[PDB]
């Protein structure tokens, strides 16, 4: 009965700063892989003993990977300025959590992705993996255009897919 | 290992 | 990476059964896709796959399989439409990049009609300006009469060419031929012809 | 709601191109792709929110310039004859799901000394057709045009019309052993013999030609292939 979670989470700055972005992924509950843009040298790297023996094209793809993430982050921090009618000098955060709950025989028992906005969830989805919680009206928005882009067949191509054989590949580590 | 870009909100 | 249509031109009679065929490359599953452009316009996303359910249902009759083993993602539909005459682009976007797509050199597809009641002939066309000019109509042949080319290469002709007279329900075929030569006239630059025709 | 401008244009090599794309919808992603036969659509460049650039598969003699959230330039500073192709612009909200604009032709050429605009006329019905049929076709023909750049359509009494319309595909070359060889192009109307036995019943076969600028160099005794449109017309008889 193991899990795995990433929570993705970025500040905005006021000014023409970037956000501030990291990335923080568990393994039943425990730290093994961080990511964080105030970086020197902006890399994931290995939280614990059994994630430094993956080769070094792992550390260079998923760090990439974070990049690309770092981009997402600033354009849809923009949108939800837009769909709230915010100032543009305040400051605020985006949080992606998501993630895979394999049971005993190794199946998806639970798949998890969620978006949360200044503290205060934004929209989830529902345990059948096909529906969304919307918290607000800008949620409603969000809502009916995953709806109509099938996002949740989406993301479960990762949830059911990447997501329960990588934490295999990182029990077997342990 | 992260997973692909989300939608835009 | 790469994605591949085998057939660049396709032909189907009205009714009956189409599949366009789509085999791609990728080191991962990609997230598929099938866009129909008609003439004259941009592309317009057909189907899309990302998981689960192998057979993608489109509301338009088609229908497209992924198919893991055998790396595809035909496209289906059990009975063609006039209408459904158009190129057909297969896409797919790697898994890291879903926002980059790659197509396929596309597959037009032409639905030939059934013409219930043929009349081959070919009729002849003065001009509305002066009367010297001339040009050759070939018409109300049967889908399957292919129009060949000359080899005088002074004489024009026109590829098959279907039109469909809505209002009356009614479709026909044609070819046109022409040329500035004196010795030319309907019935002379004129291949595979059907026997039975009015002149 | 994709919008691309211009829809077409024709320049001539070295010349400055740039092809505009406005997108209503919000999308963060945009696209440039061009169309060829035998080649299907290739990426150019594309662009993930406003100021972000992204090599495509064909970037080379092409830039590009995402301003805002709505507008992704093309931008071609030395325009070859490779160049000429048919450019789609495309957004999106979603991997792999492109909403396209309706394209823009461009035509690059060596020397504006071969272009040629059509000519356009109009053929009547044969009577033995209407005795045989009931059924009456006019056929447009336009000829002797370069490059390989025309629009025909057919409007009867001031209405386009698209029913009982064929017209060709794709425009035949007339010498086909030339590299620079012009083009012709037919096209057929059929309507109901009663109906084209009315003479208070226009028809017309009009073709939009793109060619010239006004502004373009023009040393020749000719008639300047500037752009424009030939029309050839015809009048319903009874006889």
């Amino acid at each position: 009965p193991h899990s795995m979670r990433y929570y993705e989470t970025a500040t905005s700055r006021r000014g023409l700063g970037e956000p501030r972005y990291t990335s923080v992924g568990y393994v039943d509950d425990k730290e093994f892989v961080r990511f964080d843009s105030d970086a020197e040298n902006p890399r994931y790297e290995p939280q614990v003993p059994w994630m430094e023996q993956e080769g070094p094209e792992y550390w260079e793809r998923i760090t990439q990977i974070a990049k690309g993430q770092e981009q997402w982050f600033r354009v849809n921090l923009r949108t939800l300025l837009g769909y709230y009618n915010q100032s543009a000098g305040g400051t605020h955060t985006l949080q992606w959590m998501y993630g895979c709950d394999v049971g005993s025989d190794g199946r998806l028992l639970r798949g998890y992705e969620q978006f949360a906005y200044d503290g205060c969830d934004y929209i989830a989805l529902n345990e059948d993996l096909r529906t969304w919680t919307a918290a607000d009206m800008a949620a409603q928005i969000t809502r009916r255009k995953w709806e109509q882009a099938g996002a949740a067949e989406y993301y479960r191509a990762y949830l059911e897919g990447e997501c329960v054989e990588w934490l295999h590949r990182y029990l077997k580590n342990g | 290992s992260p997973a692909p870009r989300p939608l835009d909100l | 990476q790469s994605v591949t249509q085998p057939d660049a031109r396709v032909t189907v009679s009205e009714g009956a059964s189409l599949q366009l065929r789509c085999k791609y490359s990728y080191s991962a599953t990609p997230y598929l896709f099938w866009y129909v452009q008609y003439p004259r316009q941009g592309l317009q996303m057909l189907l899309k796959y990302y998981s689960g359910d192998p057979v993608v249902q489109g509301v338009n009759g088609f229908e497209a399989e992924f198919s893991k083993s055998d790396s595809s993602f035909h496209l289906r539909k059990a009975s063609v439409h006039w209408s459904d005459s158009a190129v057909y682009f297969c896409a797919v976007s790697a898994k890291g990049t879903g926002s980059k797509l790659s197509f396929g050199k596309g597959a037009k597809l032409t639905v030939s009609p059934n013409i219930q009641n043929p009349d081959p002939a070919v009729y002849q066309l003065r001009d509305s300006k002066s009367s010297d000019k001339s040009v050759c109509l070939f018409t109300d042949f049967d889908s399957q009469t292919n129009v060949s080319q000359s080899k005088d290469s002074d004489v024009y002709i026109t590829d098959k060419c279907v039109l469909d007279m809505r209002s009356m329900d009614f479709k026909s075929n044609s070819a046109v031929a022409w040329s500035n030569k004196s010795d030319f006239a309907c019935a002379n630059a004129f291949n595979s012809i059907i026997p039975e025709d009015t002149f | 709601a994709v919008t691309q401008s211009p829809r077409n244009k024709v320049t001539v090599t070295g010349g400055n191109v740039t092809l505009s794309c406005r997108q209503t919808n919000s999308h963060n992603y945009m696209y440039w792709y061009r169309q060829d036969t035998g080649h299907g659509l290739r990426l150019i460049h594309y662009s993930y929110g406003a100021g972000n650039l992204q090599i495509g598969d064909v970037p080379d003699g092409y830039k590009a310039t995402r301003t805002t959230q709505e507008d992704f330039f093309l931008l071609l500073e030395l325009a070859s004859p490779s160049q000429t192709s048919l450019y789609f612009c495309a957004s999106s909200d979603a991997p792999g799901q492109l909403y396209f604009g309706e394209g823009s032709k461009l035509t690059v050429l060596e020397d504006l000394k071969n272009v040629f605009p059509p000519e356009v006329a109009v053929f009547e019905p044969s009577e033995a057709e209407i005795s045989h049929t009931q059924k009456a076709t006019l056929v447009c023909l336009a000829t002797g045009f370069y490059p390989d750049h025309v629009e025909l359509s057919w409007w009867v009494n001031g209405k386009e019309v698209h029913s009982g319309v064929c017209t060709d595909p794709q425009p035949l070359k007339e010498q086909p052993a030339l590299n620079d060889s012009r083009y012709a192009l037919s096209s057929r109307l059929r309507v109901s013999a009663t109906f084209w036995q009315n003479p208070r019943n226009h028809f017309r076969c009009q073709v939009q030609f793109y060619g010239l600028s006004e502004n373009d160099e023009w040393t020749q005794d000719r008639a300047k292939p500037v752009t424009q449109i030939v029309s050839a017309e015809a009048w319903g008889r009874a006889d």
